[PDB]
RNA sequence: AGGAUAGUGGCCUACCAUGGUUUCAACGGGUAACGGGGAAUAAGGGUUCGAUUCCGGAGAGGGAGCCUGAGAAACGGCUACCACAUCCAAGGAAGGCAGCAGGCGCGCAAAUUACCCAAUCCCGACACGGGGAGGUAGUGACAAUAAAUAACGAUACAGGUUGUAAUUGGAAUGAGUACAAUGUAAAUACCUUAACGAGGAACAAUUGGAGGGCAAGUCUGGUGCCAGCAGCCGCGGUAAUUCCAGCUCCAAAAGCGUAUAUUAAAGUUGUUGCAGUUAAAAAGCUCGUAGUUGAACCUUGGGCUUGGCUGG
């Protein structure tokens, strides 16, 4: 097979820069931030429980 | 600030003409106590000469305020300069410490020797004969 | 009972009939043989270095459609030549031909993977540098 | 050359990476003492795991065994000593009964925050590894530091830390300096 | 492989000196001497380790050049210096005088004696017969031959030696109810009366020992050692324990109190 | 019977017999084989590994032969040959890193041509000398231990007396740097500790993933059976939950992934503990030696006295 199409996606994927975003926490304030999303200030759909809800 | 001293497991030991014990230095608001300064220290407590006072082997607990080591009281500063170490002399200034050359040079030394027979004057003065 | 003996004297008998049937696994046939020592490109290694021959696409089987970018390598400890997969979109680039690779399996031990027809072993390095570095643009390759 | 220094690991990982039931209640349980990681909960694991290894293994031995009675004991006793056992629990079948929580109920962190020193327990881990925190009259910066029963009265401030009669820190002493 | 050893790595030193891992690549190879390597004791380790009066083996060796130690009532200058059972050290700088005996836990204690009891040992006869010109003499456990022995004396016998003579001052016959210390085995330093001797021709002989809590146990006759004439009446001090085994719960609650 | 040996012995010689081992596997072959203490994994039983900190053996490029000595068939001793290889004035002479460090080569694969006898011990005529044995430091993400990367208030809101989501404060601290002392043979580092050392506390945590197995998107853009992914099942042919990216999220975290081997999973090696009508597998059928396995039967019952330990 032709070898000439190498590399043809990604050459022509348009560059996107990552955004500056805050960093998060690390080590034990990150299980802390972990818990209180998931057990303390609970965002259940009325037992519908999703870690990353699609914006719908 | 108030340094406290308190010795334990004391030992009598005439073999060595000294006695030996543990040391437990108090030394609260301050870093830890010199080797220099509680051998001044421990001589007064225990009315003995500063050069036949040995201390060695101190470290500060976690936390600080306190230290552990070693110490030695002889007899008389003769009798201490008879069975310290050298490099502790050394240390207390009562002992010069002795020069020689680096290790491997006293090897390099010693090897270039093994390949004479008999005395350096006539190898050299014989070499002068070959060489003239 | 069982067809196998069961008297309190008849340990060699036992022993010498499981020594026979353990020959009937593979695994444990291929540890005694040798023949990862004997038959295997790598001669029972994880990795291998060698040298590109040449950059050749393969077909893959059906029914996926694709060109697998592979290489033709020289192994420089053997001299058997194999065929290596180089990962990643436009990885192909990063290999020339009489480069020194760092290869290594496909984790199937021996067989192909996936769809990729005849190729067991995968580029992990060119010219002393990981691919991955390469295809992040952490790294550029040394010529 | 010099003798081989013993040394071995003190966890054990779970033999199944995902599992929903398991990951939830790990961060429900470090969430509640603190944790720093996963690593934590599985030492804890760990060394409960060995202490009902040693337990099932004198239970399956006669009552009146003599390495029963003296290691059953011995068990018994280095549990009831470091709080984790209760003192009407001294049986050898309750020890097959505790739990993980019983551990981390005895650690450093959970008892500085435990007797009013810190405001939540993550005021108390970093109270102790800045070196706040004394047991009698040592510094312990270890938060998984295992308060002892008779060590329990003694935890409180070190008395060369700001919180506890020393000098003011560094950030005090440069605002209050200029 | 072609001569004979002369180090001794730390880890394969004899268990009963209680040295240390870490402290070093090599242990005190025991000299050749009265004693075998296995069952001795080195200068070294009984001057540093045990009395810890000295803090080195530069130390000890400096101690001994000055004539300090004594071992049956000669000076010894050699640091390794293999001590042995019923040996005795003198340090009369330090007006004290040591009996080397095992005590129940397989080691040696550190015994302190009299200067009365320092004056003389006690030897386990190892054989009897003639010597050159048919003089007769006795082969005790540390190496001792005493010539012209008391012609009663045969093997298994206890002999008390003079120590600075070097004679014979009288002896115990081995026989049932003698008072006996275990010198091997798992029994070491065991304390006990005979109760029964029994014999095999070609083997090993074996004998039954009651301990004075009237516990029995069996251990070879090359294990046993006659210190006394009859129960209660040792001929040297015994250490601190008597001899007396006791179980490890026993050892608990003895400890607990003892600091209350 | 002798010889030889330190000594036993076909160890060797002379003479004489014809013996010795073997399906209970001799003999031969292979070993990517030094043996063991041990290591990994393991409900139990097991399977795999053990060049390598201790013990025993063997070797010093390959053989062989020796001197000295108590002890060597020694190689940092010698002699010879073979193979490598150095200087040479061409006549000759000198070699042996599987010691320490270091170099080349080989390769997937492995560190300084450093300091010291202070410790551990060893050697010597020896209290004193020597020791790349050993110790110290350097390199070192082989493995192992502990353990930072933030904590707490006030407003503002949402919220059900308090958990957060933001913009506002003052505290705390060690990473790092350093007087100094300690440490050490001398240092380094650790431990202590003046002064300095945190708001984007830029003093900024990574590695892999987000269809299922398997925890976490049916979000947005790009490509269009191409590029690629994918351990396996599969995805990709114009709204791709799987490719390339952004966002968000998940897992483990100073660690995480990949390759290979191995162990569990494997009751897929099954003694415990498999299967053999049809999925693989009862020899076409009998005989038969070794092997394995082999019916029942021989002092039972009764009586008296007594010691101890469990419950009371
Ligand atoms: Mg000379
Ligand atoms: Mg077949
Ligand atoms: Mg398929
Ligand atoms: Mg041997
Ligand atoms: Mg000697
Ligand atoms: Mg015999
Ligand atoms: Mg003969
Ligand atoms: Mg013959
Ligand atoms: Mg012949
Ligand atoms: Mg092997
Ligand atoms: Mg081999
Ligand atoms: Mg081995
Ligand atoms: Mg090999
Ligand atoms: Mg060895
Ligand atoms: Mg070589
Ligand atoms: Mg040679
Ligand atoms: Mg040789
Ligand atoms: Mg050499
Ligand atoms: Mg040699
Ligand atoms: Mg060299
Ligand atoms: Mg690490
Ligand atoms: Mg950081
Ligand atoms: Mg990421
Ligand atoms: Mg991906
Ligand atoms: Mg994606
Ligand atoms: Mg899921
Ligand atoms: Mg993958
Ligand atoms: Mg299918
Ligand atoms: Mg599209
Ligand atoms: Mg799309
Ligand atoms: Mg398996
Ligand atoms: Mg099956
Ligand atoms: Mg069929
Ligand atoms: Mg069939
Ligand atoms: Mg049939
Ligand atoms: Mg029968």
């Amino acid at each position: 097979g032709s070898l000439a199409r190498a590399g043809k996606v990604k050459s022509q994927t348009p560059k996107v820069e990552k955004q500056e975003k805050p960093k998060k926490p690390q080590g034990r304030a990150y299980m802390r931030l972990l818990y209180t999303r998931r057990f303390v200030n609970v965002t259940l759909t009325n037992g519908k429980r999703k870690m990353n809800p699609s914006p719908a | 600030d108030a340094v406290t001293i308190r010795t334990r497991k004391v030992i009598s030991n005439p073999l060595l003409a000294r006695r030996q014990f543990v040391i437990d230095v108090l030394h609260p608001n301050r870093a830890n106590v010199s080797k220099d300064e509680l051998r001044e220290k421990l001589a007064e407590i225990y009315k003995a000469e500063k050069d036949a006072v040995s201390v060695f082997g101190f470290r500060t607990q976690f936390g600080g305020g306190k230290s552990t080591g070693f110490g030695l009281i002889y007899q008389s500063v003769a009798d201490a300069k008879r069975f310290e170490p050298a490099y502790r002399l050394v240390r207390y200034g009562l002992a010069e410490k002795v020069e020689k050359a680096s290790r491997q040079q006293r090897k390099q030394k010693k090897n270039r020797d093994k390949k004479i027979f008999g005395t350096q004057r006539r190898a050299q003065k014989r070499a002068a004969r070959r060489n003239a | 009972g069982k067809g196998k003996p069961r008297g309190l004297n008849s340990a060699r008998k036992l022993r010498v009939h499981r020594r026979n049937n353990r020959w009937a696994d593979q695994a444990y046939k291929a540890r005694l043989l040798g023949t990862a020592f004997k038959s295997s490109p790598f001669g029972g290694s994880s990795h291998a270095k060698g040298i590109v021959l040449e950059k050749i696409g393969i077909e893959s089987k059906q029914p996926n459609s694709a060109i697998r970018k592979c290489v033709r390598v020289q192994l420089i400890k053997n001299g058997k030549k194999v065929t290596a997969f180089v990962p990643n979109d436009g990885c192909l680039n990063f290999v020339d031909e009489n480069d020194e690779v760092l290869l290594a399996g496909f984790g199937r031990r021996g067989k192909a993977k996936g769809d990729i027809p005849g190729v067991r072993f995968k580029v992990v390095k060119v010219s002393g540098v990981s691919l991955l570095a390469l295809w992040k643009e952490k790294k550029e390759k040394p010529r | 050359p010099r003798a081989p220094r013993t040394y071995s690991k003190t966890y054990s990982v779970p033999k199944r990476p995902y599992e929903s039931a398991r990951l939830d209640a790990e961060l429900k349980l470090a969430g509640e003492y603190g944790l720093k990681n996963k690593r934590e909960i599985y030492r804890i694991g760990f060394q409960l795991s060995k202490i009902r290894r040693a337990a099932r293994d004198l239970l399956t031995r006669d009552e009146k065994d003599p390495k029963r009675l003296f290691e059953g004991n011995a068990l018994i006793r280095r549990l009831v000593r470091i709080g984790v056992l209760s003192e009407d629990k001294m049986k050898l079948d309750y020890v097959l009964a505790l739990k993980p929580e019983d551990f981390l109920e005895r650690r450093l962190q959970t008892q500085v925050f435990k007797l009013g020193l810190a405001r939540s327990i993550h005021h108390a881990r970093v109270l102790i590894t800045q070196r706040h925190i004394a047991v009698g009259k040592q510094i312990v910066n270890i938060p998984s530091f295992t308060v002892r029963l008779d060590s329990q009265k003694h935890i409180d401030f070190a008395h060369n830390s700001p919180y506890g009669g020393g000098r003011a820190g560094r950030v005090k002493r440069k605002n209050q300096g200029k | 492989a072609r001569g004979p050893k002369k180090h001794l790595k730390r880890l394969a030193a004899p268990s009963h000196w209680m040295l240390d891992k870490l402290s070093g690549t090599y242990a005190p190879r025991p000299s050749a001497g009265p004693h075998k390597l296995r069952e001795s004791l080195p200068l070294v380790v009984f001057l540093r380790n045990r009395l810890k009066y000295a803090l080195n083996g530069r130390e000890v060796k400096a101690i001994m050049m000055q004539q300090h130690v004594q071992v049956d009532g000669k000076v010894r200058t050699d640091t390794t210096y293999p001590a042995g059972f019923m040996d005795v050290i003198t340090l009369e700088a330090t007006n004290e005088h040591f009996r080397l005996v095992y005590d129940v836990k397989g080691k040696f204690a550190v015994h302190r004696i009299s200067a009365e009891e320092a004056a003389y040992k006690l030897g386990k006869v190892k054989k009897v017969q003639l010597g050159k010109k048919g003089v007769p003499y006795v082969v005790t456990h540390d190496g001792r031959t005493i010539r012209y022995p008391d012609p009663l004396i045969r093997a298994n016998d206890t002999v008390k030696i003079d120590l600075a003579t070097g004679k014979i001052d009288d002896f115990i016959k081995f026989d049932t109810g003698r008072l006996v210390m275990v010198t091997g085995g798992r029994n070491l330093g065991r304390v006990g009366v005979i109760v029964h001797r029994e014999k095999h021709e070609g083997g090993f002989d074996l004998v039954h020992i009651k301990d004075a809590l009237e516990n029995t146990f069996v251990t070879r006759l090359s294990n046993v050692f006659v210190i006394g004439t009859e129960a209660g009446k040792p001929w040297v001090s015994l250490p601190k324990g008597k001899g007396i085994k006791l179980s490890i719960s026993e050892e608990r609650d003895r400890r607990r109190a003892q600091q209350g």
